[PDB]
């Protein structure tokens, strides 16, 4: 009986694929190719925030654009006050291994979590002088890879046990629990809504949920390998990907489809961190090859080289302001340009 | 299985049954957008003589 | 969190006493502890500071020379070591702590004060006897010898509350910032050496005598005090 | 241009990463491993003098002048691919394996052929462990080793077998700075903290001969 | 001016030490990769074989003599004898710190990353400060060969007597300031040396350890210094007995230095080249105290 | 030919090392049954002590002049300096050699204090017959010496008429040489044995940085105050007070690195 279900969907997939092909006109080409270049970019270091004595992991700017979040293998997560280059704490974490670090939207609450399948939260503004845990939430069957505030009360978190789950902190509860994804899911952007958020996993899919729902609504296909991370436009109706394929892409929300992609021959290194600029003009995207590499957005164009790490870079970071770009590899130093 | 079966035959028909637009304006909002906040965004056109936000 | 200071009492014009205050709540060794004084019919004054772990430790011009202060971190107590007590020291110490890092609200907590009986910048404020209605727009000021800003952007002033046999308690903080616990209807705003806290709708509770604060140099200057009535 | 909350802040961060200094320097005397192997292959009965700190498991004891942490990665389902590189700074791997189970060799030989040549684990040395031998050696007699593993002659003994299963377990190493340590043991054997220690000391002084030049 | 069989023997017993210290440069240059060799450190080696061929340079030029500006001539001999010992005496002290360093830090992580150019510039600072003495020395007080006739009255306790002494030698006329200079620089460094010996006592195989080749060297270096020291000091009426003496403590020296670092290695050559089946042939290499 | 006030406070200073010296030995020999003390040889340090006093000794009779009996005073001091400082040098490797026997030979598996100063003794007959056959052979007789010299370099001739009065051998630097010799060789096995016995011990106990400070020390003093003996030998009150301090410096960084851990170990027991 089977077989029929199994026929039916794939007619239904075949009508999506014609659609998707019929919707493609007058595509990415010379449609965004009639404008001027972005030109030369070029970033210099004004800041080496050094502390951690292991690889970094994981980095969360503030919304303030003042505060950093680094969280590495040391057991230690460390708040950096950038424009001094300073520390203002340090929390010893219970397990050391963490691939995840999220700052609250309000400057009130941190979260982190690894291989401990425990999203642990910290509460930075309390009358005791120290930061400690206000809950630790469990219940996931596997290691959790990114975080996401949506406000002081709300996390989301993607893991690697095929799903991902909204929590309230109060409670210690799972509220919506998002099925699919059958490989690992292993990176998580959050639209400018509070919304509809997108999660990429490892069996090469980038689906699109929403916040007030429990199920998808764009399940977007086309990378040949793993992925690694996902980062929202700032209209809110599209988002970037990047990937083990040395393949970074731009997809549409609106056309259920797939935009230009700005691939280089010579580059086989996996992407593990993308980042839009605050008008989505520009790209930054990691890479396994000691570097991060700016793009364009709209055409291909290598407009620049951020070099200087001396082991892989990990996590990737804009401001809200788009003033800074944090950039943080396993050389247990992380950098922010200009 | 059977149950799986049907959660695919269920999922699949969510995004059969929507669709939105064939790029008349899809690409045209990026292009739209990019050219009105590109003053708004400084790591394009970086101005550090009188800001000088990091030093 | 409570602070109680213990200690004080009589002594000879010439004597010494150990005063000693502990803190039973929160984090000792995060926070630089102060002392400051209060004259029974007068304003308040600062003593001494020691900083987090003891590394800074600071003192008042009529303190220099002949106080000390000492912390006992694995034990929670501070300590003031006063000698050649004058007959100008009978006061009521406060115990005051404070934290420091981006985003910080110094001057947060008081202790309850020990009455002792011995038998710069210069900030002036307002009147001292405002008629206050139970319900108004009270816009207490302040002065300043100087322009309390700083290159950082963040302008230093601090307004204090004393309720009539309490401790002090914050209210505002840098120059517009309300403290924890405090109501909305606090609010304060200013520029350089030009300071006003603007209380609208006042209610209960809220009578009692304002300070002001610098924190920009290091040797404190309170204001005389402006006392609400009715 | 410094204020006095500035200075103060300045001061807590100095004191931070102090703290952060000598928690580095205190945790740098541990020796990180890393247990693996197929399931119930001895690897919860490694060492009979251990105490136990789910995702992971964290096993610690102290013998002599270095302090010894041991990762169980059990229950771990997901791939094993994302989670690898942060056991890439472990000096050695230690892997179990059982050769009571005959139809789960050719699982461990697998595992062992999976991890022996992954990118991160190029340098880090393996320490096997070939456990349960005395079962193992009472059964020798009923099975001759060749219904699991075929092309080779032996008198179908006991010696001559774990000799096959070792060179066997060799045959899947291809590293030039990589030395495999073998040591048969007993279920019964009390006299496995001075196996690591040796071993892991050896480990550490290949390390620092191989970081400078030498061998 | 010197007999002609002295100078024959001591020639052809430099040159046959010369050409050994080719074969053992062809020796470490050929088999660099071999496992033993590469425990050991070629490179460091080439920089011993330099310093001995300068020192056996330095031998051969203490026989000319009734040639020449013999005043250049004693410059020219002398440093180099002490830019030899500089670089003899350097690459095996580099080689006993890291040995020292590899088997005493057991910390996990933090592997010592000492490559040898590290060790080239300690001895390129050892011979910094060996050439700013020796700049020192030729430029302040240059040795000048000055010929004296004199006559001395001189008056004991209880008798009178007078001497005609007239004598020809060609020496600093601060000469035991430089002696003192530096073979005390020499005696630091060598005291130095004989601690590193001591701390790598038991640490390897005498392959890869130099415990006996420091202590037997710096022992023979102090014996050589003060008897060619003493007699030529005092002997200038015996040439050829000072001359064979300077030529033979020389040679001894240097060719048991590099005998006892190189014989073993051609030894053990052998056991480490064809078979090597597991590392569990070099066991006593991977010692410990 | 001495001014009063260098020779009042050179010997100052070394009344109060000889104080430090006699404080330490009253020490020592008092706490002999104290656990610390005992656990350091308290009945080696003795000939330490000893050899110690001998030197300040020695550095006292540097401190006269002006008497036909100069070369007597000379022999008894500089053989006085050589005993002094065999005996300060004995027991310090006789301990670090104890310590590393102890520490090796012990573990496929004992020494007395006997045996160690027998050792010490035949080390100091080895310093008795170095000194006999000088004192015996060329004594140091002074002799005052008239002469006029010509000096002819090639280029040009001039003459020069010196009379030059100095103390020393017929040939002194045979002698110098040999008893250098013989000392940097017990130098040179002693900074072995401190390798030897490196990081094996606390410093109570071990004498690893003691005796590598004190030979560094001896070294750079021997050659300084030769070099100023030898040639600024016109400068009377410089070569009385680098000698007097050398003896004085040495003396007492090898005795306070001696004895200090012991007093810090008993100051909290
Ligand atoms: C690694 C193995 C190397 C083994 C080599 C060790 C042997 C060294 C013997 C050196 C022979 C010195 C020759 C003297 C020449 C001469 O007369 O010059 C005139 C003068 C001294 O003259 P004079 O006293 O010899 O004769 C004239 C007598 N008169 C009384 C009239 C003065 O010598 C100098 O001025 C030398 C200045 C310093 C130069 C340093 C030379 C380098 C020595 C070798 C390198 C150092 C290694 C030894 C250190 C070990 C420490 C224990
Ligand atoms: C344990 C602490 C003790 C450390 C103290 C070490 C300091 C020693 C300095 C004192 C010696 C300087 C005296 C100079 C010689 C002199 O008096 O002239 C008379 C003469 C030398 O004369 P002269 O050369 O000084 O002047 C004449 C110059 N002229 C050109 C005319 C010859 O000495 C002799 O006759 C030879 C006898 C040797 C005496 C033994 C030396 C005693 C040194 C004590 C230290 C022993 C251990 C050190 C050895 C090396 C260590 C590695």
């Amino acid at each position: 009986e089977l077989d029929q279900l199994r026929q039916e969907a794939e007619q239904l997939k075949n009508q999506i694929r014609d659609a998707r092909k019929a919707c493609a006109d007058a595509t990415l080409s010379q449609i965004t190719n009639n404008i001027d270049p972005v030109g030369r970019i070029q970033m210099r270091t004004r800041r080496t925030l050094r502390g951690h004595l292991a690889k970094i992991y994981a980095m969360h700017w503030g919304t303030d654009s003042r505060l950093l979040v680094s969280a590495s293998q040391d057991g230690k997560l460390i708040i950096w006050d950038s424009y001094t280059t300073n520390k203002v704490h340090a929390i010893p974490l219970r397990s050391s291994w963490v691939m995840t670090c999220a700052y609250a939207p309000s400057g009130n609450y941190v979260a982190c979590g690894g291989l401990d399948n425990i999203c642990s939260i910290y509460n930075l503004k309390t009358r005791e002088g120290n930061v400690r845990v206000s809950r630790e939430l469990a219940g996931h069957t596997g290691y959790l890879s990114c975080c996401r505030f949506l406000d002081d009360n709300q996390i989301v978190t993607s893991s690697g046990d095929t799903t991902c789950a909204l929590w309230d902190i109060e409670t210690g509860q799972q509220t919506t629990t998002f099925t699919g994804h059958t490989g690992d899911v292993m990176s998580l952007s959050l639209a400018p809504d509070t919304r509809l958020f997108v999660s990429g996993a490892c069996d090469a899919s980038a689906k699109l949920w929403d916040v007030r729902e429990g199920m998808c609504r764009q399940t977007f296909t086309g990378h040949e390998s793993d992925i690694n991370a996902i980062c929202f436009f700032p209209n809110g109706n599209a988002f970037a990907t990047g990937s083990d394929d040395a393949t970074c892409r731009l997809f549409d929300l609106r056309a259920d489809q797939e935009l230009m992609t700005y691939s280089h021959d010579n580059i086989i290194c996996g992407i593990t961190s993308v980042s839009f600029s605050k008008s989505g003009r520009l790209l930054l995207a990691g890479y396994d090859d000691f570097n991060c590499n700016v793009w364009d957005a709209l055409k291909a164009d290598r407009a620049g080289v951020l070099a200087g790490h001396d082991n892989r870079v990990s996590c990737l970071g804009v401001t809200d302001d788009g003033m800074a770009v944090a950039t943080g590899s396993w050389d247990s130093f992380l950098k922010i340009w200009n | 299985s059977i149950a799986q079966a049907r959660k695919l035959v269920e999922q699949l028909k969510m995004e059969a049954n929507i669709d939105r637009i064939k790029v008349s304006k899809a690409a045209a909002d990026l292009m739209a957008y990019c050219e009105a906040h590109a003053k708004e965004d400084p790591l394009l056109t970086p101005v550090p003589a009188s800001e000088n936000p990091f030093r | 969190v409570q602070l109680v200071e213990s200690g004080g009492g009589l002594v000879q014009p010439g004597g010494s006493r150990k005063l000693s205050c502990s803190a039973s709540g929160f984090a000792f060794s995060s926070f630089g502890m102060h002392w400051v004084r209060q004259a029974p019919e007068k304003g308040l004054e600062w003593v001494a500071y020691i900083s987090s772990g003891s590394g800074t430790i600071y003192y008042a011009d009529t303190v220099k020379g002949r106080f000390t202060i000492s912390r006992d971190d694995p034990k929670n107590t501070l300590f003031l070591q006063m000698t050649s007590l004058t007959s100008e020291d009978t006061a009521m110490y406060y115990c005051v702590r404070s934290i420091y890092y981006y985003g910080s609200s110094p001057f947060d907590f008081w202790g309850q004060g020990t009455t002792l009986t011995v038998s710069d910048i210069v900030m002036t404020q307002a009147t001292s006897s405002v008629p206050v209605i139970p319900g108004e727009s009270v816009s207490i000021s302040c002065r300043s010898s100087k322009s309390l800003l700083h290159s950082n952007g963040n302008t230093y002033l601090y307004w204090f509350l004393q309720r009539p046999g309490q401790s002090p308690q914050l209210l505002i903080y840098r120059m517009s910032n309300l403290a924890s616990g405090v109501p909305d209807r606090f609010s304060g705003s200013g520029s350089g050496t030009a300071f006003t806290l603007t209380i609208s709708r006042l209610e209960a509770e809220d009578v009692g005598v304002y300070y002001c604060m610098q924190h920009l140099e290091y040797p404190l200057t309170f204001g005389a005090g402006t006392k609400l009535e009715l | 241009t410094l204020s006095a909350e500035d200075k103060a802040a300045v001061e807590r961060s100095k004191m931070i990463e102090k703290n952060l200094k000598e928690d580095g320097i205190s945790a740098a005397k541990d020796v990180k491993l890393l247990l693996l192997g197929a399931d119930n292959s001895g690897k919860s009965t490694i060492v009979k003098q251990m105490k136990i700190i789910t995702g992971i498991v964290e096993t610690h004891f102290t013998f002599k002048n270095l302090h010894f942490r041991l990762f169980d990665v059990g229950g771990q389902r997901s791939e094993r691919k994302k989670w690898i590189h942060c056991f890439e700074d472990v000096t050695a791997i230690i892997f179990c394996v059982d050769l009571s189970d005959y139809n789960r060799m050719h699982e461990s030989l697998m595992l062992f052929d999976s991890i022996c040549n992954n990118k991160f684990f190029i340098d880090t040395s393996i320490i096997l462990f070939l456990n349960k031998k005395d079962l193992f050696g009472e059964k020798i007699k009923k099975s001759p080793l060749t219904i699991c593993f075929p092309e080779y002659t032996g008198p179908n003994t006991y010696e001559d077998a774990a000799a096959y299963i070792q060179a066997q377990f060799e045959s899947k190493n291809r590293s030039p700075n990589k030395e495999i340590y073998c040591h048969m043991t007993c279920a019964t054997d009390t006299n496995n903290a001075q196996v690591i220690f040796d071993a892991v000391t050896d480990i550490i002084i290949a390390n620092n001969l191989r970081g400078c030049g030498l061998y | 001016s010197l007999s002609p069989v002295l100078l024959g023997i001591v020639w052809t017993f430099l040159s046959c030490g010369l050409l050994l210290i080719l074969f053992f440069l062809a020796f470490t240059i050929h088999c660099r990769k071999n496992r033993i060799v590469k425990m050991s450190s070629p490179n460091l080696n080439i920089v011993t074989l330099l310093g001995s061929c300068l020192t056996y340079s330095s031998a051969y030029l203490f026989g000319i003599q009734d040639v020449l500006s013999m005043e250049t001539l004693i410059q020219t001999r002398l440093s180099m004898l002490c830019i030899g010992t500089s670089l003899v005496f350097g690459p095996i002290l580099g080689k006993s710190w890291r040995l020292y360093k590899v088997f005493t830090q057991r910390v996990p992580d933090k592997r010592v990353i000492i490559k040898d150019l590290q060790l080239l510039g300690l001895v390129a600072a050892l011979l910094m400060a060996d050439v700013i003495l020796l700049m020192t020395w030729v430029l302040t007080d240059p040795i000048q060969c000055l010929q004296i006739l004199s006559v001395s009255m001189t008056v004991t306790g209880k008798d009178v007597s007078c001497t005609s002494t007239s004598t020809h030698f060609c020496a600093s006329r601060y000469s035991d300031v430089w002696i003192a200079l530096i073979w005390g620089c020499k005696g630091l460094l060598l005291l130095y040396g004989a601690y590193l010996a001591g701390l790598t006592g038991h640490v390897s195989s005498p392959p890869v350890n130099q415990s006996l080749t420091i202590m037997v060297g710096v022992n023979l270096l102090v014996l050589a210094a003060g008897l060619l020291f003493v007699v030529t000091r005092y002997l200038h009426s015996w040439p050829n007995l000072v001359f064979g003496l300077t030529s033979g403590g020389i040679f001894v020296c240097t060719t048991t230095i590099n005998c006892f670092i190189f014989i073993p290695q051609l030894k053990q050559w052998k056991a480490f080249e064809e078979e090597n089946q597991t590392i569990r042939r070099m066991a006593k290499y991977f010692s410990t105290p």
